[PDB]
């Protein structure tokens, strides 16, 4: 709920960050799609499209 | 792709940092050393050279010997 999502925010942030590194650290990429399904489907998803949609929505509003 | 020198089948970077071989469903894994999955599992921690196909120079490359595909 808004209570654990406003006080502990950065443990989400080390998970995102930490799937990052392990997304794109080529030797061990297949350790995500192992152990994490979803969050390698996630990442995937993201990387195939979602970060230009997000630069386009950030870029839109840079102007 | 990801560099492989001496053709053994496991990258360089994992020979040179550490490895391990865990088995999910029924299908085996080579994958990095991770000290939270890997070592309460119990799994053992390899390390071996990335140049030489077999590292003790014996006639069984180090994929082979860790991974069972090896004569029993
Ligand atoms: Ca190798
Ligand atoms: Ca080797």
């Amino acid at each position: 709920d808004i209570n654990f999502i406003k006080e502990n925010l950065t443990e989400f942030q080390h998970a995102f960050s930490l799937a990052f590194s392990y997304y794109f650290a080529p030797d061990h990429r297949t350790v995500l799609e192992l152990y994490a399904p979803d969050m390698f489907e996630y990442m995937n998803k993201l990387e195939k499209g979602g970060f230009e949609k997000i630069s386009e929505s950030l870029k839109k509003e840079g102007v | 792709t990801v560099p492989d020198r001496d053709n053994d089948g496991i990258p360089d970077s994992l020979e040179v940092e550490g490895y391990t071989v865990d088995v999910k469903n029924k299908r085996t894994f080579l994958s990095p050393w991770i000290s939270n999955i890997h070592e309460k599992k119990g799994l053992t921690k390899y390390k071996s050279s990335p140049e030489k196909w077999s590292t003790a120079s014996d006639p069984y490359s180090d994929f082979e010997k860790v991974t069972g595909r090896i004569d029993k």
